[PDB]
């Protein structure tokens, strides 16, 4: 890692944080529209919001490689895919 | 319209307190760090430094992220294409207020994205933070104003890729002025300036020179080898976003 | 795009990644079974995960053509795995 | 009441949710194709999975026999009772799931990519001749690579699978070279498959029966016994290096 790589990482970290925060806010939107209590840790939606929350608020900043980012990205990808299918069954 | 009932604030607030508390532990010796610096300078760098420096144990409170949490965000986006901000910061700010208050009572480590273009907001914040028994520090991020203005434009060409339906840069003079004044009024135990490559370029603990002065040479100094390098990379990536 | 040596490397990684997913799925099935969630209860959130995951294992993974898409995938699997860990422990609580 | 003796309801419950999974994302026709796999275990069967899933644009169903062993209704108890040997108690369920899924899916009209048992002449004979009988174009997709390079990938994979789960050789698989050549020639002589394709690890196609007029088996032997390319010669160097890593 050099100064440019390191910053380009900081930029990917940023991109991911924003993208994540966007999805978390959508998760909260979905969770409320279902009456799912916040600490209902048994609910799979609560787990996703909780995991993601732990990353945006802590773990992304602790990332040291471009690979870790691609992993977190495809993880968000996974979330979004499930979130999109649930809102379309909803406004169906 | 854009109103929010009081059970909605307590709802999203209670949620956020559950959210941010996660995996963090309280302190008899807690630390609060305020963030200054041009918008597109990459404050996200300081997050990386201070998260690793506290080994996961610091709560970051970024006012901007709390915007989508307005109980009628969708409605306000499906009209105010970009001017939804003044209807959201009413909500977002008080969200920060309540979060800083409660967590500062519970003695967590706090990292707060600061409105350093204004003198008062941070001053009045660290004051109510020091009473609670906080070592309160300032953490500034600095690069050449240009590269800063550049990343904001890079960002805005990526904020248009996501949703077509979705700055604070021209501040260099306010930023220097407000730093000298916060330094003289001795509000912060420790003042630190960081550069994009996570280097600590000034630390008020070690150094004796004015934090404001170090800023000016950093802004108005001749360009470093690496800075000119970053300037081309931007001209590179903007052009792709010129056609992506 | 890619060297024959690199291309087989990708094949091996796709094979690696598939096998993991397959085992996560089996694991995810076993949990859904203990929870009496019916095979086709698409309404149930857990079924979305098993739908999503099996769709990639059976189809999407074989259409991967970059190494970074491999990471994309295994980072997904990580998430699925983290939630299984927590759910399984919650049964023993 | 054995530790591996599954209830019928238990077996059907699995068959149910598999038939659902494997169908999800696929349309069927009155013009369906079934492709049987051949080639040593370490050859790189996953290469064809790639070629054909792309070639069919997501509309083929890959049936992987071992995918279902972990679906055994006691799999875990068998895992912490026999370690790696759970296999010898688990194929009973796993095989029955494959025979099942082909039966039902062939009738339903879906495109199928199935493993063949080219180590035995009888199995694929019977399989193809029963798939033909349901309006299927049956095929043989062979993956051929230098036997050594096959044993080597099996030996790397083995040491890898030991690292993931320390409680989950190539003699344990098979040395099919003569059998896989003989039987290919035998299934050609009996002219059972409509097409026979032979692929390599770089997704290249080195033989197609509908475009080429040599023997599938004749092409096999050149690949098995011919001179080594640098691409072959190199994979051997990577294998020695990668193996040293794993040990």
């Amino acid at each position: 890692l050099n100064p440019v790589e390191d910053y380009e990482l900081t930029l990917k970290i940023e991109i991911v944080k924003e993208r994540g925060a966007n999805l978390l806010s959508r998760l909260y939107r979905y969770q409320d529209s279902q009456g799912i209590s916040i600490d209902d840790e048994s609910n799979p939606w609560i787990l996703m919001s909780d995991d993601l929350s732990d990353l945006i608020h802590t773990n992304i900043y602790l990332v040291e490689t471009f690979d870790e980012i691609e992993r977190y990205s495809g993880y968000l990808d996974g979330i979004e895919r499930m979130l999109e299918i649930s809102e379309k069954r909803m406004v169906a | 319209i854009q109103d929010y009932t009081d059970s909605e604030f307590k709802h999203a607030l209670a949620r956020n307190l559950r959210s941010l508390t996660r995996g963090k532990k309280s302190s008899k010796q807690p630390i609060a760090i305020l963030l200054g610096g041009q918008s597109g300078a990459g404050k996200t760098t300081i997050h990386r430094i201070k998260q690793k420096e506290f080994q996961g144990n610091i709560v970051i409170i970024d006012g901007d992220s709390f915007r989508s949490q307005h109980p009628h965000y969708l409605e306000l986006q499906q009209e105010y294409g970009k001017d939804s901000v003044e209807y959201t910061k009413d909500f977002a700010g008080k969200m920060v207020e309540s979060l800083v208050t409660k967590l500062s009572s519970l003695g967590y480590n706090l990292l707060i994205e600061g409105t350093l273009r204004t003198v008062d907001v941070p001053k009045k914040t660290a004051q109510l933070l020091k009473n609670k028994g906080y070592e309160v520090q300032l953490a500034l991020i600095a690069t050449k104003p240009e590269l800063s203005y550049l990343s904001t434009l890079i960002r805005y060409e990526e904020l248009y890729i996501i949703n077509p339906n979705q700055h604070h840069d021209f501040i260099v003079n306010h930023l220097v002025d407000n730093t000298r004044k916060l330094e003289e009024l001795a509000i912060f135990e420790r003042i630190q300036i960081y550069q994009r490559d996570r280097s600590c370029v000034y630390d008020s603990k070690e150094n004796t020179t004015s934090a404001a002065d170090v800023l000016q040479e950093l802004f108005f100094g001749e360009w470093s080898q690496v800075e000119k390098e970053m300037l081309q990379v931007g001209e590179k990536r903007l052009n792709e976003l010129l056609e992506k």
